[PDB]
């Protein structure tokens, strides 16, 4: 009777209270940036989160991966990806359009369409795309935006992210943080 | 249907049964 | 072949369903026989359309599974029922003398002592066995209660005292005796016998509960399988029909192994009965496979028994050839076993040839019980030979003296497990004859044996304690426990059950039956009575505990060759799953009909070989499993990895090929 | 490809190794009833204030306490969810819970599945999630622990009637094991980039006009205890695929390593304090070459992945449909491995985006028991089972008696062996089946198929074993499938541990004996060769009409 109450809960004061109350004292004493999200700021209004992405539907701007969300694309509030098969004629419907769209959008691009942006990603809050994915659109930017493919590609390697290791994480671009490099160029 | 539920009360009280055998040394 | 049919009618008798749930997976077959029938039934006369030739073909071949299985059984009973007729069967005719005046009188009427009530008088006489239990009331002898201590001194009872209750069974060897029966023939000693040994019934093997484990696992496991998987193939589209459901069902569920059970069950039988070692089971035989201690008795078992001559002792400066020469022509008229050894021995240690003959003329002076002293009278001397105490009264009365270290040699001899006969010619002892018992014939190295083997040995006796320890010594046992009544043995062997190591156990008389009874393996010999014979699984008319070693090792064999088959049934089993699938899922996915690896014809004509295999591996089986294979000594790991290698390659492949060529037949015949 | 997985697969397992080891060589004195290094004084003022003054306990004793903490914090949890429309740290001012919902999410995590059938952005509240997750993370990992524990000094104590202080055992589990290990990761990935404070949902206005509304949360510290321990139950709604709670490469591999470093750990300490270390390396080949086997086979289908792409027109031809760009396909294949085999449940790629391959291998691994290097402390008394099976049907089929570690296996613990090892797919078999029968289980599909069918019995698969996974398609939150889970869930987990508790009592009295000619060697490549046997056929003879009939036949077509 008195341990098993008495051991409930100390350690539910040591677990579900110290514990939490600690790692963020400590966090936010250490790595305040990042334990707060790491946003973007400009002044009071916040761009967005250097993490979460956004959703760039804009000719001069870079696009990411399709969400598929609940509400809307990129929507924070209800993450989640399609949970679609490959046994689901639904998913073969949708890739087709939009391998349309993006064939459409870029004239100046090959036949082929990296995968991945074609695919939608597992969270939907996803704001990376290979360095490939990036480079197969750099000229509808460059035409958009009248900017050099030079320059242009100078950005691209300079807001990706390698991994220590080679063979764990891919090359990976900042979709959001280069959109705001771009528009402040 | 009434196939249906009379079959599986069957395989129901046999897996009973099974199980009580395997209990058992008889 | 005669028995064989007696066997079959017996098995057909035997399908009675409440016998049929005394096994789990045929109890299971046998309800899958019964649902395909009445599905056959409605549906070739009823609301339900289909092919009813199919499911009276698969209801069939179940029932005929059934049938076969039960077969074996009866085929296993019927033999052992046999070995116990044509072992236990002899003419029996217990005979007792009823008396009118019970002083003496003279009308003796031949009345069978099982008819006797207590107190009716009965007349036993020499050489006639004590016909029920009792009282002594005129006439004293010297009975030979062997049947319940185990040894075989004569003991006196005379009418009248502490010595005046006989036992039935014991027999009488003195002189004339009469008897008051004094217990009910319902109320006998033979009766607490037979009341202790049908009190107690033997249990299962571990080898065998842990097999039954086994099934019903698998059996368990193959169930849920399908029976789930009716909606799921329901939910894609059409239902899997009940009837290839249920032939499914009793096809992967192992059948197969009750069967096997049985085969090597008779197979051991067989075997077992080749080694001039008659049995009761294969069950017996595993059990004896396991034996971890033996419970041996000093008398009857270990010991021919009746128990002669041995060796002289004389006093000082006698002359031990004259002793040996008194011994030789004093016990010479003789004609109990004791006496012609005493003379055997004497004569094949000296030369005495000249002197035995029985034309010379001698009074021979039998033993009488007053004196209790035999003897004879060759020519002016008088040699009597006779107990101890008898001798010493004769000298003390002659006016005579008696040594006392004859005495020493007298308690000498009766403290190494014999007993001292004193030998007199006028006031003089010569000194001592030792009737120590016969020889255990090379048990002390075999006793060596079986602690290499890592087995207990264990004594039985109801002798003193120091006879218990010197004979016990020179058997070589561990340890002894003397005076131990049969519930003695009963205490003990139920306190040894309690650790859970399987104790062996033989013996002789009737006080030996419960003990005997209640041992998972005990054997017997030929001096034991029905009381023997009735109690214990095993028999031995050879008397030799050297036996029990070899019949460990066959034992040992016995359990190889079912581990073998049991890799058989389980690969078999297997693989009659990974065989049978895709051919039974055609229905919803012909994908599936796509992934089949054997090609068979159809789904109707799979399930048809499958179940038609299954019969025919309970029948193939019992050859290969009667016939047994034979065993080299190997370590454990190396057994597993030889045992895995030859049954496991050889079952895993079979089904596969046999479905093949069954299907081969199938299309080739047109049944379908 | 193939030189960038074994790579990855090869490093994966050099570090695992390196840090279990001194880890086992810690869990070995903590079973030795030894205090820690520092902490004796400490332990003894704490065990006299909460009045847990040592005294042992026998195997009804200890199992009754376990139950009794459970049960103790079921009831919390349950009514902490219910009202939380009342308890503080509520800055969106969510309301409480329904019954069924409430239900399910308690029985989940108290029981180590953390199945989630809801949104943790738009249904918790910074205090269940706080005080009513976490919490349970920790009480859950350390129940497991506590029956390893017990089960391991039954192996070594020789004819007894003692299996420690249960209370003890969780103190010292969850104080000096779980607590300070999780901590240190926490702080960890708050460098990496995830989130810890509590503040209000951030208003966010973006380069564009489209308004976000980001959640944030304490996200670190459930992170780190939701990993360490096996739970999976994550904050978000995708639950680890999040950039908040996975936000770098590095975090990933952290969370790998942690996903198994305790089970491979006790597998060393047992391998320890037995005192013949040759037992440990035999378990831990065995796990290891299941786990080989399943992680080639994923990578391979996925990397070969959807044909239809090529032909619609993408560039390359790789199932990268449900997975983060974060990492690759190699990764996320790795990590569904990990955490379906490890009994963990968090997920980094949609398992219902995999191709019929990859849906068929991790389902199959959870159906076996989670017995890979399963749950912290329930994987490894699973496969206990599974061993002493294993020297049941090897002596059985030799013809000897059968022993294990000098112990003496009695048709008891066969008995018991046999029950508990068939509880599982009991339930997963009679649930699929139920709710394959009934309209209402039958339309929370939303895939069409039989790949709808392979929903439903994924779904009942890590409930029943407690795994937490799920292939995210099926709508389970109506209180059908809340009730059904739960049920599955707390039968499974408490139904696993009884019978693991009584042959623990039973061989806890059983005195070890010298060797035999009954005694094979249950280490070397033919007593792993024996138990991997065991494992895979009692588990294919179980599931191949279910797994023909589902992912299969999807593959084939
Ligand atoms: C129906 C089964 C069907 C059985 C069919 C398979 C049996 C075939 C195995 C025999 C090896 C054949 C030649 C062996 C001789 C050649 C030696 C060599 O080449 O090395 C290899 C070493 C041998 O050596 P060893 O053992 O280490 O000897 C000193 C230690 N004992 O096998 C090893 O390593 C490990 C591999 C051994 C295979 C066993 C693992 C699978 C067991 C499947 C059965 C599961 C149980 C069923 C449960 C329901
Ligand atoms: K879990
Ligand atoms: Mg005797």
């Amino acid at each position: 009777l008195r341990p098993a109450l008495s051991t409930f809960i100390f350690l539910l004061l040591i677990t579900g209270g110290v514990y939490p109350l600690l790692t963020t004292v400590l966090g936010q004493w250490w790595f305040p940036w990042q334990a707060n999200g790491s946003l973007i700021r400009e002044g009071d209004t916040v761009r967005g989160s250097a993490l979460i992405g956004q959703n760039f539907t804009g000719n001069g701007y870079f696009h990411g991966r399709p969400s598929a969300t609940a509400e809307m694309p990129y929507n924070p509030q209800a993450s989640g990806g399609s949970n679609l098969a490959v046994s689901n004629p639904e998913l073969d419907k949708l890739i087709a359009a939009r391998v349309a769209a993006l064939r459409a959008a870029n004239p100046d691009a090959s036949a082929s369409v990296p995968v991945e942006l074609v695919t939608a990603s597992a969270s939907g809050l996803d704001n990376n795309i290979t360095p490939q994915a990036a480079a197969w659109q750099i000229p509808r930017v460059a035409k958009a935006r009248n900017l050099s493919v030079e320059q242009l590609t100078q950005l691209i390697a300079k807001y990706s992210q390698q991994p220590l290791v080679k063979y764990i994480g891919q090359p990976v671009v900042n979709i959001v943080e280069l959109n705001l490099a771009l528009d402040k160029l | 249907s009434a196939g249906v539920i009379t079959g599986v009360l069957l395989v129901f009280l046999l897996l009973g049964y099974l199980v009580y055998a395997l209990i058992n040394a008889e | 072949p005669t028995l064989v049919v007696q066997a079959l009618k017996e098995a057909v008798k035997k399908l009675n369903p409440q016998a049929q749930w005394r096994n789990p997976v045929m109890f299971i077959v046998w309800i899958g026989s019964l649902l395909t029938t009445c599905i056959s039934i409605a549906m070739a006369s009823g609301a339900m359309p289909g092919n009813a030739l199919f499911s009276a073909a698969i209801s069939g071949w179940l029932w005929i599974t059934v049938l076969f299985a039960n077969f074996a059984e009866a085929l296993a009973e019927g033999r052992s029922k046999a070995q116990a007729n044509s072992l236990k069967g002899v003419k029996k005719t217990a005979f007792a003398r009823k008396l009118r005046e019970p002083k003496y009188g003279a009308a003796a009427d031949k009345v069978p002592a099982d008819q006797l009530r207590k107190g009716d008088i009965v007349l036993v006489e020499a050489g006639d066995i004590i016909p029920c239990d009792g009282e002594v009331i005129e006439g004293g002898a010297s009975v030979d209660e062997s049947a319940i201590t185990g040894e075989a001194a004569p003991v006196i009872r005379e009418s009248g005292g502490d010595f005046a209750s006989v036992t039935g069974g014991t027999r009488i060897l003195s002189d004339w005796l009469v008897i008051e029966c004094s217990v009910n023939p319902g109320e006998t000693f033979l009766d607490r016998m037979i009341a202790m040994v049908e009190g107690a019934q033997r249990r299962k093997t571990p080898n065998e509960i842990a097999l039954t484990i086994l099934l019903i696992a698998l059996t368990i496991v193959f169930l849920l399988a399908t029976a789930t998987l009716w909606p799921f193939s329901a939910w894609g589209g059409n239902a899997v029909s009940v009837t290839v459901l249920v032939a499914l069902l009793v096809c992967l569920i192992p059948t197969t192994i009750g069967g096997l059970l049985s085969a090597i069950g008779v197979a051991g039988m067989s075997r077992m009965l080749g080694a001039n070692v008659i049995a009761t089971s294969g069950r017996a035989v595993e059990a004896a496979g396991d034996v971890d201690v033996l419970l041996l008795d000093k008398t009857g078992t270990i010991t021919l028994g009746n128990r002669q001559a041995s060796e002289f002792i004389p006093a000082q400066g006698v002359d031990e050839k004259t002793l040996a020469d008194a011994a030789q022509l004093a016990s010479l008229a003789d004609e109990t076993p004791e006496g012609r050894s005493i003379v055997i021995l004497a004569k094949q240690r000296f030369n005495l040839r000249e002197r035995d003959v029985q034309s010379l003329h001698a009074t021979f002076v039998p033993f009488t019980a007053q004196s209790r002293m035999s003897g004879i009278n060759i020519d002016n001397r008088m040699i009597r030979k006779g107990s101890v105490d008898a001798i010493r009264r004769h000298v003390e009365a002659n006016g005579g003296h008696f040594p006392t270290d004859v005495d020493q040699k007298v308690d000498q001899v009766a403290r190494q497990g014999a007993t001292p006969l004193v030998v007199v010619e006028g006031s003089r002892v010569l000194g001592v004859i030792a009737l120590k018992d016969i020889v255990k014939g090379g048990i002390k190295e075999r006793f060596a044996q079986l602690r290499k083997m890592g087995i207990k040995t264990v004594m039985i006796t109801g002798d003193n304690r120091l006879t218990a320890a010197a004979i016990a010594a020179e058997a070589g046992v561990d340890d002894f426990l003397a005076e131990a009544t049969p519930e003695a043995k009963l205490a003990l062997i139920r306190q040894y059950q309690a650790e859970g190591r399987l104790v062996a156990m033989t013996g002789d008389g009737t006080n030996d039956a419960p003990a005997l009874a209640q041992a998972d393996v005990a054997v017997a010999m030929n001096s034991g009575t029905q009381a023997a014979k009735e109690a214990g699984n095993m028999v031995d008319l050879d008397s030799n505990p050297t036996k029990l070693i070899e019949v460990v090792h066959i034992g040992k064999q016995m359990l190889m060759t079912r581990g073998s088959l049991t890799t058989f049934s389980i690969a078999n089993d297997v693989a009659k799953y990974f065989a049978i699938i895709p051919a039974a899922f055609a229905a919803t996915y012909p994908q599936l009909n796509a992934l089949n690896i054997m090609c068979l014809h159809s789904p109707d004509s799979a399930i048809l070989s499958a179940v038609i295999f299954n019969a025919l591996i309970i029948v193939f089986l019992i050859p290969l499993a009667l016939k047994g294979v034979s065993y080299k000594p190997l370590t454990a790991s190396a057994m597993l990895r030889r045992n895995l290698w030859i049954y496991g390659l050889g079952g895993l492949l079979v089904p596969f090929i046999g479905i093949k060529v069954i299907d081969l037949l199938l299309t080739v015949c047109g049944l379908v | 490809m193939a030189a960038q997985g074994f790579l990855l697969i090869a490093t994966f397992l050099l570090v695992l190794m390196v840090l279990a080891r001194p880890l086992g060589s810690g869990l070995a004195r903590l079973i030795n009833d030894i205090p820690l290094p520092g902490t004796t004084g400490v332990e003894r003022v704490l065990f006299r204030a909460l009045g847990v003054s040592d005294r042992e306990m026998n195997w009804k004793q200890y199992l009754c306490a376990i139950l009794g903490l459970n049960m103790l914090g079921l009831a919390v949890l349950f009514f902490m969810l219910l009202g939380q429309h009342y308890l503080p740290l509520n800055p969106q001012q969510l309301p409480g819970l329904s019954w069924d919902l409430a239900l399910n999410t308690a029985v989940s995590f108290v029981t180590n599945t953390n199945w989630r059938s809801y949104s943790g952005e738009t249904t918790l509240s910074y205090f269940s999630q706080m005080a009513g997750l976490t919490v349970q993370n920790f009480l859950s990992a350390a129940s497991g622990i506590a029956v390893i524990f017990a089960l391991i000094r039954a192996f070594t104590r020789q004819s007894m009637s003692t299996l420690g202080n249960a209370w003890v055992d969780l103190l010292r589990i969850t104080l000096w094991v779980l607590v300070p290990v999780a901590l240190l990761i926490a702080l960890f990935f708050i460098q990496q980039g995830a989130l810890q404070n509590f503040l209000p949902y951030q208003a966010v206005n973006t380069v564009e006009g489209a308004q976000q509304l980001l959640p944030m949360g304490p996200v670190a510290s459930q992170e780190a205890i939701k990993m360490l321990g096996t739970n999976g139950g994550g904050f978000f709604n995708a639950n680890s695929s999040h950039p908040f709670e996975n936000p770098t490469a590095l975090t990933n591999f952290v969370q790998m390593l942690a996903i198994f470093l305790i089970p491979t750990a006790l597998c060393f300490a047992f391998g320890e304090v037995m005192g013949d270390r040759r037992q440990g390396r035999m378990l831990l080949w065995a796990m290891s070459v299941i786990f080989v086997i399943c992680v080639g086979v994923v990578m391979w289908a996925e990397v070969q992945g959807n044909p239809h792409l090529l032909a619609l027109g993408t560039d390359s031809s790789i199932n990268m449909e449900g997975k983060e760009s974060r990492f690759g396909v190699l990764v996320s294949s790795l990590f569904a491995v990990v955490t379906t085999a490890a009994s963990c449940g968090a997920v980094i790629a949609m398992h219902d985006s995999f191709t019929a391959l990859g849906g068929m291998v991790p389902m199959w691994l959870m159906q076996i028991g989670e017995v890979v290097f399963g749950g912290v402390g329930s994987g490894l008394y699973g496969m206990m089972l599974f061993v002493l099976l294993a020297v049941f049907i090897a002596g059985l089929m030799i013809g000897r008696t059968p022993e294990y570690l000098g112990k003496k296996i009695d048709v008891r613990e066969m008995k018991l062996t046999a029950l508990a090892i068939l509880v599982t797919p009991t339930l997963v078999l009679m649930g699929a089946a139920l709710a394959m029968m009934t309209d209402a289980g039958r339309s929370a599909m939303l895939n069409p198929g039989p790949h709808g069918f392979s929903e439903v019995l994924y779904a009942v698969s890590s409930a029943a074993n407690n795994n937490g996974s799920a292939f995210a398609g099926l709508s389970a939150n109506s209180p059908f499938w809340n009730c059904l889970l739960a049920f599955c869930m707390f039968v499974g987990r408490f139904g696993v541990i009884i019978p693991v508790m009584a042959i623990a009592g039973s061989l806890v009295s059983k005195k070890s004996q010298a060797a035999s000619s009954g005694t094979l060697p249950t280490h070397g490549p033919l007593f792993v060769g024996l138990l991997i046997g065991t494992v895979l056929l009692v588990g294919a003879l179980t599931f191949i009409p279910a797994l023909a009939l589902g992912p299969v036949a999807e593959y084939l077509s």
